[PDB]
């Protein structure tokens, strides 16, 4: 400011002022009970609470308040939409910012901070509900979205109802959901192996009287698509210098077995599966630079644009939402580590270059995340000219180009493996350690491990499919092929039969 | 960039006065095997192309090759041409299905190929895949 | 008139590098193909290069690594480790049979068109075979094993006070810069691309030392190059050259590799873009010299090949191709030109005006001849 | 963030907002201002009623908490009568309580020192000193001694000791000073006096004054006077146009306004950098292309004296001087292979050794280096982009000594270039190309450009700034046969005086250092 003088005249703005006045209202309203205005009373139980920050928090609190009736000037106000335990909860969260979060009581929880407008607890509620939809309560959440009017928990509830088309058939919440939901689940686009016609034949002999005009709409606005659950193994063979790409699909059986199997002619440095097409890169490398394209129906190769500069161990990353690939960080042939990020466009088959990286890391483990890539691990640029192993967290936002590294840093450092599981980076490192990571908190939550992995100090490659994570093993001993799945809700282990690949050396695992 | 006497070339000194002696000692380093002339009709060479690639099976090599030999005469060339046959690599029927056979096995790989067909050498291989290829 | 004398030999396509290797040597015999079926054979004279000895090749490689290169066979490999670690054969330039027969060939097509353009019976020499401009002294690199651009190079200063290089390639000549680091007989000019590309030198600041100071000449190129933008900056500069160095032959190095649609290169030059540089030095009217190397989407090289022939004699060409021995190869277009890329041009402006400038400034601090 | 063991984000998980404390303040400032509701208690001040929430009172100073909760009636009555405040300072003080920001200004200061430190506001309390301590001057010194001593204040009360003592001649014929305390007397004379201002002198005034009682202080006031001696000092470092060889000025200045030379002394070579530390001057150079000697120059005997060289060679490097380590640092620089340097090299005058630390963020060279509290920072420079070549600079880099850690502050400088940086006070004044002079405040993190006189726009040359007992000095970079322009800057008010006294043949003014 121009007119503002440092030795007269000048004004001040204080950036601690907010934390301050939120921690002495705090401390006030809790620890003395002080300055108490207006009681609440939830199935008998007594509140004493303030109604500026009611009001102040909450646009209906505000309201009801603010209101000429006498019962907003009587002392004491009554509330019978609530339980004791539900508005203990939603009061420590106005006055603390701090809510312990449980399933048993989530829905509620939904229910009341919607009715009372607490807009950053429903938003969080919403995530915990889509993170915590199965397949058997998906048509409930369905039916809580639609009637909360909540778009982002009606789209994950349809996601998940749609992909388990065929179990849901016999269900009496299935027959008893109205049309219109059946058309936003079906229209969707439901796999071919869930034979959305025995739904529809099946919704439809329910109550035939009534519900034989929607024959003609159903069908018309009937949609279908294909097979996907693909998980991509490239690998070297101990009696073969050259590179096999098999791709195993997902029954519901929890059974994973080979539908295809690949053999490619040139060493792969990096490679990520976008859609249902597998990237590959590597040129027989003092040269990082031929990329080749595999599709799953045509079990061949096409060769893509080469890539901008040759790098070693870079990260290539997908991005479904700008439909593109990113390839970020990397050593360089001189050994000297690069941050240059560049991104390939599958439409145009054309190469672009973007905004380099804050710090450079090389063999990181790259995440995409609602269109951010999470740059994970590495190995951070020594400053004596050597390479130690990273811990940072690196953001790059696709839609605004602009990168930041996290002031947080992970447990452990080293190379690392990310899986993304709902709205969470599933991290996997050295030494049999499991780390779910969540972005929007930012806070990390330490899998308990069975004590079998401890045999060896293998490394381990985590890959999600279908709502399912599965955990793999870097070395495979001759006959012994184990990939565990893994249950995040109980952090259970489950070994899955069906899986006899000969390969020893597993290169890369794409989910 | 390395600067040193293991990496650098010896660059000799120019003589002016021994520019005139060491080209004329100097043959020349290579065969000639076509000279353009002047007095030839592009559409008698064309026709004669046409009659060696057609009525005797000559490519388009071999037959500018031999037009040379006889000092650009083209009626000498057509009355020579049927005395001598342009020796091919003599690929039989039996030998195409055995490379087919190869290539379906062992790919591009020319040097395994050569185990199960001894007689012919890897640059003949070569030059017949890429041939065999365009079908 | 206009003298060309064309060196093709019809053994050099029938060797294979590997399986799936980038640099497949067969480019060159559709590329004579096309030559053959467009009439360009009428108004050039064939020659077929003698095998180059390796006292020949000894003027610029050292001995030992040659012997190990007309020693080493696939079929006693494992006996030659040693050799492989110190001269840098292997997975960059694999080995294969008749590894020394194609290095003599390359080597004695240039050197053979040196000594042809070395006694004035000719005026351009055009070697596609040859070019290979990445093998260093005593070791091999980037699928180039015997130097032949500098040995054609050392065949030229024999009558010659002065002779340009000039690359345009995607890549840095490093094996040919490198050669003639300290020396003010040769002045080499090479337009690539900086960054992270092998081999990753020819920097902006890399002008030579010793004598040969102010006489090495780089420009440091981005991502996607047009035709507009190369011309713009092969014009003023080779201008310069020309006026400052005053040459008595040129060595022109028509890498095709820098063309939009390779397997390697990232540039974004068209046909005609890539012609009109070798027109704008056909121009200056000096003893030349045309070489291939580099180029690994072989229906692009030929393509580009057969219209460098076709400019060379200024003879126009038609657009369509007619029917040769491999025309299947070229559909299912089937035309000579290329059409550009959607490729962003990454070379601002500024940049390429900056570079210029730098460039002058250095130019200007050459001695007058 | 630890990784819980007991927390997983599909059964039980802790969820804790980040936008919580934002939005209390936010609702709770609009609430109370814009609409004016729940008022519960009523101030009246000089008969000027405010409605106020005791809730957010009782949050922010503990004064209004100790008075809401007390068990008498008038706790509970409605209505509360304060009479210490003016109508004014409580308007601007309820204006920081509730929205966060205030107008302080120069005039109401005093006042709201005061009363700030009454109701217990430490942040705003802390500000008014901080901006307190800045304008503090030679005729108010006393007043500010007497003030920050009995709030118990320390920082203001060793900057007004820093000031009175500095200054002390001047303040022997003030009325105030023969009214002076006897403790308040022996801490400023205790502290260290510079032998000019003759502090015998002013304890000869001060017992003079009241013989009577002050006697039995003589004995005790002699023994515990302590003196050190006098080097007021801008070097200036420059080149003459005869002569190739660089000389440096140091120059007096006197407490009436004017600069005298104290002494010269020349030097044989480039000197590519230089610096001041404490009261001697330090030179980095060397023939090309070696720069790489340090030379130390005494000004107590004007010899030069050989130390260690520097670790590596650079060119147009930063050099600053942190007395808190007893050290000097070297920012940035050039190398000699024409490539931007990031490395930081800081030597320690007790230890004759250079050490390495840690690198910037973004490689500069030429950038303006100031000192702050420990906290080097560099302004403007130059930076390497597109691709090869180098571009105007415009970014701040905060370099603290004590962690060894390095950061970009997210705003940029007004301009860009080679500018020179000189610290005053808190603040840090930054001069450029195009007589632009701007003011940086690195706590607050603004800057405020200041209006200076057209004289400087008829030629296109730079300046140099330089600090001395508070008063700033600009420096015309060229000086013209016999014109040898210096302005004192009085930023208080923007006025610039022609000084003279000062005879100068130097040319070129490669450095100015203070
Ligand atoms: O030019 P195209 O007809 O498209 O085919 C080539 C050819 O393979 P095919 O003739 O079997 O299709 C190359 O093989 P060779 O002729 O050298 O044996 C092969 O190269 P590699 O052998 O090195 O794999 C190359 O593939 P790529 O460029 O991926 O290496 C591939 O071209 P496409 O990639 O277009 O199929
Ligand atoms: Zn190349």
């Amino acid at each position: 400011s121009m007119d503002e003088n440092y030795f007269v005249n000048y004004t001040f703005k204080d950036r601690s002022h907010s934390g301050r006045v939120a921690q002495g209202i705090m401390k006030l309203c809790l620890e003395e009970e002080l300055f108490a205005d207006v009681t609440i009373s939830v199935e008998g139980r007594e509140f004493q609470l303030h109604r500026l920050v009611l009001s102040a928090q909450s646009c209906f609190f505000r309201s009801m308040f603010t209101s000429n009736l006498k019962e907003a000037h009587n002392r004491v106000i009554v509330l019978q939409d609530v339980s004791e335990s539900v508005f203990q909860l939603l009061v420590d969260y106005i006055y603390h910012g701090t809510v312990k979060l449980r399933a048993e009581e989530l829905q509620e929880i939904y229910e009341v901070s919607d009715m009372y407008q607490l807009t950053s607890l429903f938003e969080e509620c919403s995530r915990f509900l889509a993170r915590t939809v199965q397949v058997g309560n998906c048509l409930q959440v369905m039916w809580l979205a639609d009637r909360h009017s909540d778009p982002e928990l009606y789209t994950a509830a349809k996601h998940c109802a749609k992909t388990h088309l065929a179990q849901l058939q016999n269900t009496e919440e299935f027959l008893h959901l109205p049309h219109r939901l059946l058309t936003d689940i079906i229209s969707d686009g439901v796999p071919c192996s869930q034979n959305p016609t025995e739904a529809i034949e099946a919704w439809i002999n329910f109550n035939k009287e009534e519900r034989e005009a929607f024959a003609e709409s159903l069908r018309t606005s009937l949609k279908e698509i294909g097979e996907n659950v693909h998980i991509y193994l490239i690998g070297k063979e101990s009696s073969r210098t050259h590179s096999l790409a098999v791709s195993l699909h997902c029954a519901e059986d929890d059974s994973i077995s080979v539908s295809g199997q690949n053999s490619l002619c040139h060493q792969i440095t990096a490679a990520c599966k976008h859609g249902g097409d597998l990237y590959v890169v590597g040129g027989s490398i003092p040269r990082p630079r031929r990329m080749w394209k595999c599709n799953n129906a045509t079990v061949d190769w096409e060769w893509c644009a080469p890539l901008p500069r040759d790098r070693l161990q870079h990260t290539l990353v997908s991005v479904p939402g700008k439909d593109a690939i990113y390839s970020l960080g990397g050593k360089t042939l001189q050994d000297t580590l690069s941050n240059a990020v560049i991104y390939y466009r599958v439409g145009d088959n054309v190469w672009t270059e973007t905004t380099q990286l804050e710090v450079a890391v090389s063999g990181a483990a790259g995440a995409n995340l609602n269109g951010i890539i999470y740059l994970l691990g590495g190995e951070e640029n020594d400053l004596d000219f050597f390479t130690k192993p990273s811990r940072l967290i690196q953001c790059f936002d696709t839609e605004t180009d602009k990168c930041h590294v996290k002031p947080y840093v992970l447990p452990f450092a080293g190379r690392m493996h990310a899986a993304v599981h709902k709205d969470l980076v599933f991290i996997v490192a050295e030494g049999d350690s499991l780390v779910c990571y969540n972005p929007l908190l930012d806070s990390f939550t330490r899998l308990c491990l069975p004590e079998a992995w401890s045999s060896a100090p293998s490394l381990w490659k985590i890959a999600s499919c279908n709502g399912s994570i599965y955990v793999f093993r870097d070395r495979y001993k001759k006959g012994d092929a184990n990939t565990y799945k893994l249950d995040p809700a109980t952090s259970a282990v489950t070994v899955t039969r069906g899986i006899k690949v000969l390969l020893t050396n597993l290169q890369f695992v794409l989910a | 960039m390395r600067v040193g006497p293991q990496y650098q070339a010896v660059v000799p000194d120019f003589d002016p006065a021994k520019l005139a002696r060491r080209s004329q000692e100097r043959d020349n380093l290579g065969m000639l095997v076509w000279s353009p002339n002047q007095n030839l009709s592009e559409a008698k060479l064309d026709e004669y192309i046409a009659i060696a690639k057609e009525k005797h099976g000559y490519n388009m090599e071999q037959a500018l090759g031999m037009l040379f030999w006889h000092k650009h005469n083209i009626e000498k060339s057509l009355a020579d041409l049927p005395n001598f046959t342009p020796f091919p690599d003599e690929w039989t029927v039996e030998d195409k299905v055995l490379f087919e056979q190869a290539f379906s096995f062992h790919g591009k790989t020319f040097h395994r190929i050569q185990q199960m067909l001894p007689d012919k050498s890897i640059a003949s291989l070569v030059k017949f895949y890429y041939s065999w290829k365009k079908t | 008139r206009r003298k060309v004398c064309y060196y093709y030999d019809g053994d050099v396509g029938n060797y294979y590098y590997g399986q799936g290797h980038p640099m497949k040597p067969h480019r060159i015999r559709m590329t004579h193909n096309l030559l053959l079926n467009y009439g360009l054979y009428r108004k050039m004279e064939i020659y077929r290069p003698h095998k180059a000895n390796a006292e020949e090749m000894t003027k610029y490689h050292s001995d030992d690594y040659i012997k190990f290169l007309r020693s080493i066979r696939p079929d006693n490999m494992s006996e030659y480790s040693k050799q492989m670690q110190r001269f840098n054969v292997g997975e960059d330039c694999p080995v294969f049979d008749g590894l020394f027969e194609f290095c003599q060939l390359s080597t004695g097509g240039s050197v053979a068109s040196a000594v042809k353009l070395n006694k004035q019976q000719t005026d351009i020499a055009v070697n596609w075979a040859g070019g290979l401009h990445h093998a260093k002294k005593s070791e091999a690199s980037g699928f180039c094993y015997v130097n032949d651009i500098v040995l054609a190079i050392l065949e030229l200063l024999k009558y010659h006070q002065r002779v340009l290089y000039i690359d345009i390639d995607i890549h840095h000549g490093d094996g040919v810069e490198e050669a003639f680091y300290t020396t003010d007989r040769v002045m080499t000019v090479s337009f690539h691309k900086y960054g992270e590309y092998f081999p990753g030198t020819g920097d902006l600041r890399d002008i030579g030392a010793g004598k040969g100071k102010y006489y090495a000449v780089n420009y440091p190129l981005r991502d996607g190059i047009d035709d507009e933008s190369y011309e713009a900056i092969f014009k003023p500069v080779m201008s310069k050259v020309m006026e400052m160095f005053q040459p008595s032959a040129v060595v022109l190095q028509c890498g095709s590799d820098s063309l939009s649609g390779d397997r390697l290169g990232c540039f974004n030059l068209t046909i005609k873009g890539h012609a009109k540089c070798v027109e704008f030095v056909k121009s200056f009217n000096l003893p030349m010299l045309m070489l291939g190397g580099g180029g690994y989407t072989i229906r692009n090289v030929a393509r580009c090949w057969t219209y460098e022939t076709a400019v060379a004699l200024d003879t126009e060409i038609p657009n369509e191709l007619p029917y040769n021995d491999y025309f299947e190869y070229f559909g299912p277009d089937f035309k000579l030109h290329i059409s550009p890329s959607n490729m962003t041009n990454q070379n601002t402006n500024e940049y390429l005006e900056k570079i210029k400038q730098r460039l002058f400034e250095n130019l200007r601090m050459l001695p007058h001849a």
